[PDB]
C-alpha cells in the first residue's frame, strides 16, 4: 500500500453519516463480503455535504475517504467522472486485488446519485446519464 | 509488540553463534574425503542425533528437509506412493496446513480416495469418524499435533490407538515442539514433521522423523544426500543451527511455555471483555502460545493494519488479507459463517514477549475496536 | 590450500553483513500484512531483480528454491508435466547433473520418451544428434552451460538456433555463473538454474529463472508462495544473501576470471610435466576454475587424500570414492575406461586462491605422484 | 576412517617387490577394479621378509600395510589366522563399504601362502588347512 492508501487508512476524511436526507448508495461486493454507505447533500447539482460508513479491508476504506473527498464541492456532472480507476490513481495504485474495493467506493458514489434522482423523481436524467442500470437495481 | 511468532521468528542469538563458522571457516561438503567434508560430516551427525533426541526419535531416522512444507509434501506424497500396493485409501483432517492438504489434492487426480476428517466447534477432529470410515485399504492418515491458527490441541494419542498399526500415523508437529510434549513414542507417529524456525532455528530448514522401516521415495531428485531421501549438497549451516535450536529447546521449553501461557490467559480474560468478542478454538486443551478472537461488526485485516500503525504486529484469518480472498479453510471447517471469519484477530505469542508488551496491547487494542465500529454498518 | 569450490563455497564476509540483520533484527514474513511482512517483501524483491540483473533475465520470472537440485527438479517435472498435452518426448544431455538425469529417469516411468545426448571425447555436446533427433512432438531439451566436473563449455546459442523455437530450453547453470558471461538472451534459454552458494552467497537457496509464457506445474505444494510454483515461507535471510552475491558477482567477475584462468594454466602447464598425466575436458572451451587431470597406475581417492595429509583439499572421479562404487557418468559418456576414470584429480579454483597455493601445490603433487606408483603393482 | 587407517596409509608398512620370492598371491576386486600383490620369503615355516604392492584407496593401502605388520616373522599356521576381520579389528574398523578392501589384503596373503606350497609340493598342506577352494580358484 503507497503512502497515500496509509494516510486515508490512519485519518479517513468524512466517516459518518447525515441522517433520513438526499443521496444514499449502499452496494456490498460477492466476493469478499464487503459492505458500504455514501452521504451526500447537493447545492442544485453541485455537492456540499458528503460522508461514509464503510465494512472492509485498508484499501477499502482508503477508497471511500479518497472517494468522498474528491468528491466535495464538484458537481453531479464532475463526480460521475470519479471512477474505479480515478480513486485508484489518485491513491496512486493499488496491488491488483485490492482494485474491486476501488469499484465499491466508485458504485457507492454512483448509487448515492441514483438517489437523488430516485428520491426527486427525475427518470429522464437516469436513463440520459447511461446510468439506467442502477436505478434498475436499487 | 510482535504478536505473529507463528507467521516467523527470530534466531536465537545463541544458534547464530553457532552457525557462522560453518558458513565462513568450515564450509566444506559432508560429501568430500578430506578434512573439510570431514568436518562437516561430524557437524551434521551431531546435529541430526540432536533433533532426534529432540522428539524421543531414537527409534528413527531423522530426513533434512527445506522446511516444514516441503517435510509434508515428503510424508504424504513419498508415503502414499512407496506404499500404493496395500490400498490407496488416506484419512486427512480439515484443519491440515496446505501443504498437507494440497499434496492430499493432488494424490486424488492421480487416483487415490481421500476422504477429509471433520472436526467439532473447536476445531478437534472427529476420531469415531475416523474409527467408523476406517477401511482396509487405508494405508495412511495425517493428522496435525496442534493447530496453528487456532491453538487446539488435536487427540493424536488416542487415533493412535485407533489405528492399531492398520495405517501410518503421521503428524505435523509444526506448532506443538518447544510448546508441548513432542514424544514420537508417546503419541505413536510413523513420521512427524518438525519445523526449525518455529524453535528458534534459521528458517530454510526443516525434518521428518520417520520410525525405523516405514518406506517412502523420494521427492527431490538427484545425486542421493540423505540416504536417496532428498538429494541436494547439504546445507550445513542451517543444519548446525538447528541443532542448536533443538538443544536449547529441550533445556527451556517447559519454564518458557509456562511464562507463554501465564500472557496468555492474561490476553484472553481480558480482551474478552469487549463487547461481542468470541474466542476461537479451543479454551484450555490449547496452544499456550494462541489467542484467536473474533470481532463483531468489524473486518480484519482493518484491524491488524491499526494495531501495526501503534507499533503492533499481529494476523487474521479474514478473506480481505488473502490473495486469492479465501477466508481461512480452517475456520470454515469449524462451521464459523463468512460473515463471521471477517473479524477474527490473531496473537501469537513466542521467546521475546515480556509483561510490558501484554500491558501496551491491551491499552491500544480497546481503540481500534471502538474507532473500526464507528464506521461500521 | 583449498582447491575443491566445486562442492562448497565459503561466504563473502559481505554477503554475511547483508544477511544478518534479517535473522535477528528484521526476522518477518513477507505475507504478513504488518510493517516487518512490509520490510520482507521488499527485500525479497529487491533480491529477486539483482539475481534477474545478473543474467538479463527481464524478459521472464525469479523463483526462490532450496537450491540448484530443486530448482532443475522443477524444470525439467514441472516442465514436462505441465506441457505433456503438446508432446511426451524430451531430450537429455549426457553428462548433465544428477539433479536433470534423475528427473529425467522418473518421467520415462510416467510414459515420457527421453533421449540422452551424447558427447564428443571432451564431453562437448552432439549438436547433429539434437538436430537428428527433434521431432513435432520434442516439448523439451536440457542441456548445462557448462560441466563442473570437467570444465567443458557446452554450445548453448547453437542448440537454441537449432530449437529455433520449437522446443523449451532449459539450462543449468550452476557452473557458468560468476566465470564466464551468462545472458539468457544471448543464449535463448527458457529456463535457466542458478545456484547461490556457487557464486559465494549462502548454500540452501537457488533459483530458476523462467522466461515469460512458459507454463510449469508447481512440484513443492501449499500456501501458494511464489506464484503457487513454489510453495513455503520464504528464507528471507538466504535470498537477501543471495541478492548480495548476485549483486557481487556482477560488478567483480570479469577480474575475478581473468585472475582464476591465470592460476589455472599455471597449474595446467606444470600438472602435466609429471610422466603420465592427460587433461580430461576441452583443453580450450574451458571455465576459468576447472582443472581435471589423470595419472596411471595409481587410484584417486589416495591421491585426494595425500594432498589432504599435506593441507591440500581436491576431488577425485574414482569409483573407490563413490559409495555406491560407481564411476563419473560424466567420464564415462565421454568414452574413458573405468581403468583411466581411477586415476582422475580435479582441482577447482575460487576467490581466495593465492599464488602461495600454487606453490605448494606444485611443490607436494609430484612427491605424491611418485610415492603412490612406487607402491603400485601397474607401475 | 581412522586414526590407524591414517597412520598406515601415510607411512605404510613393508612396500615393495621381492626378486627372491617363496611365495606370490595377487588379487583383483571385481567390483572398484582394485589389486594387490604380496610378497613372501619362508626360511623355516615363518615368514622371515613380507612386501606387498597395492593399487587402491586409503583404505586397501593401510589394509594392506597392516596384513603384512601382522604377518611379519610369523610362522605360517599364524599367520593363515590373519584373516578380514583381523585385520579390520587391528586398524580400529572400516566403514561398512571399505570392507572388501580388507578382503583384499588377507586374500592377497592367503594366496602368497598357497602360492608358496604349491611351488614347493606341498599340496597335502593345502588339503590339511582347507585352502583348497582358494587354490582352485586361480
Ligand atoms: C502447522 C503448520 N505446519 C506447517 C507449516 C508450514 O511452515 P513453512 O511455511 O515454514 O514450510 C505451517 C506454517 O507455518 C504451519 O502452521
Ligand atoms: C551443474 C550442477 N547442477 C546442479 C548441482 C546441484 O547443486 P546443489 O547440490 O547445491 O543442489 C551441481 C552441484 O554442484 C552442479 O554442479
Ligand atoms: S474490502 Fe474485501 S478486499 Fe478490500
Ligand atoms: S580399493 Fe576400491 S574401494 Fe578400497
Amino acid at each position: 500500500y503507497s503512502d497515500k492508501v496509509f494516510d486515508h487508512f490512519q485519518n479517513p476524511r468524512n466517516v459518518g453519516k447525515i441522517e433520513d436526507a438526499d443521496g444514499v448508495g449502499t452496494v456490498g461486493n460477492p466476493v469478499c463480503g464487503d459492505l458500504m454507505t455514501i452521504y451526500i447533500k447537493v447545492k442544485d447539482n453541485r455537492i456540499e455535504d458528503i460522508k461514509f460508513q464503510t465494512f472492509g479491508c485498508a484499501a477499502a476504506i482508503a477508497t471511500s475517504s479518497m472517494a468522498t473527498e474528491m468528491a466535495k464541492g464538484k458537481t453531479i456532472e464532475e463526480a460521475l467522472k470519479i471512477t474505479r480507476d480515478a480513486v485508484a490513481e489518485a491513491l496512486g495504485g493499488l496491488p491488483k486485488q485490492k482494485m474491486h474495493c476501488s469499484n465499491l467506493a466508485a458504485d457507492a458514489l454512483r448509487r448515492a446519485i441514483v438517489d437523488y434522482f430516485r428520491k426527486n423523481g427525475k427518470i429522464d436524467k437516469i436513463k440520459e446519464l447511461g446510468l439506467e442500470k442502477e436505478l434498475e437495481k436499487m | 509488540a510482535y504478536f505473529d511468532y507463528t507467521s516467523a521468528k527470530p534466531v536465537d542469538e545463541r544458534i547464530l553463534e553457532a552457525m557462522l563458522p560453518y558458513m565462513t571457516e568450515s564450509f566444506g561438503n559432508p560429501s568430500s574425503v578430506h578434512s573439510y567434508g570431514f568436518k562437516a560430516r561430524e557437524a551434521v551427525q551431531e546435529a541430526r542425533e540432536k533433533v532426534a533426541k529432540l522428539v524421543n526419535g531414537g527409534g528413527g531416522t531423522v530426513v533434512f528437509t527445506s522446511g516444514a512444507t516441503e517435510a509434508n509434501n515428503l510424508a504424504i506424497i513419498g508415503y502414499a506412493m512407496r506404499n500404493a500396493r496395500k490400498g490407496k485409501h488416506i484419512l486427512v483432517s480439515a484443519v491440515e496446513h496446505m501443504s498437507v492438504i494440497n499434496p492430499a489434492k493432488f494424490l486424488q487426480k492421480q487416483g487415490f480416495e481421500v476422504e477429509y476428517i471433520p472436526v467439532g466447534k473447536y476445531g478437534e477432529v472427529d476420531v469415531s469418524f475416523i474409527d467408523q470410515k476406517l477401511r482396509d485399504d487405508t494405508i495412511l492418515v495425517s493428522v496435525q499435533h496442534a493447530n496453528n491458527e487456532i491453538g487446539t490441541i488435536q487427540p493424536v494419542e488416542e487415533i493412535s490407538e485407533v489405528l492399531a498399526g492398520k495405517a501410518a500415523l503421521h503428524i505435523d508437529a509444526t506448532a506443538s515442539v518447544g510448546q508441548i510434549e513432542v514424544d514420537v513414542e508417546k503419541i505413536g507417529a510413523d513420521m512427524l514433521t518438525i519445523s526449525s524456525n518455529d524453535i528458534y532455528g534459521p528458517k530454510g530448514v526443516g525434518a521428518l522423523w520417520i520410525r525405523k522401516e516405514a518406506k517412502l521415495q523420494p521427492v527431490i531428485l538427484g545425486g542421493g544426500q540423505e540416504n536417496g531421501l532428498r538429494s541436494g549438497s547439504e546445507n550445513v549451516p542451517s543444519i548446525v543451527g538447528f541443532g542448536k535450536a533443538a538443544e536449547i529447546t529441550a533445556m527451556e521449553w517447559r519454564e518458557e511455555a509456562e511464562r507463554l501461557r501465564r500472557l496468555r490467559d492474561r490476553i484472553i480474560d481480558n480482551v474478552l471483555k469487549i463487547e461481542e468478542s468470541y474466542l476461537n478454538g479451543h479454551p484450555e486443551k490449547r496452544l499456550p502460545n494462541n489467542v484467536n478472537v473474533r470481532f463483531s461488526y468489524i473486518e480484519g485485516e482493518s484491524i491488524v493494519l491499526s494495531l501495526d500503525m501503534a507499533g503492533i504486529q499481529a494476523s487474521t484469518g479474514s478473506a480481505c488479507s488473502s490473495k486469492t480472498l479465501q477466508p481461512s479453510h480452517v475456520l470454515m471447517a469449524c462451521g464459523l459463517k463468512h460473515e463471521e471469519a471477517h473479524g477474527t484477530l490473531l496473537l501469537t505469542l513466542g521467546r521475546y514477549n515480556t509483561d510490558e508488551d501484554v500491558d501496551r496491547l491491551l491499552e491500544v487494542l480497546p481503540g481500534v475496536i471502538e474507532r473500526l465500529r464507528s464506521m461500521s454498518p
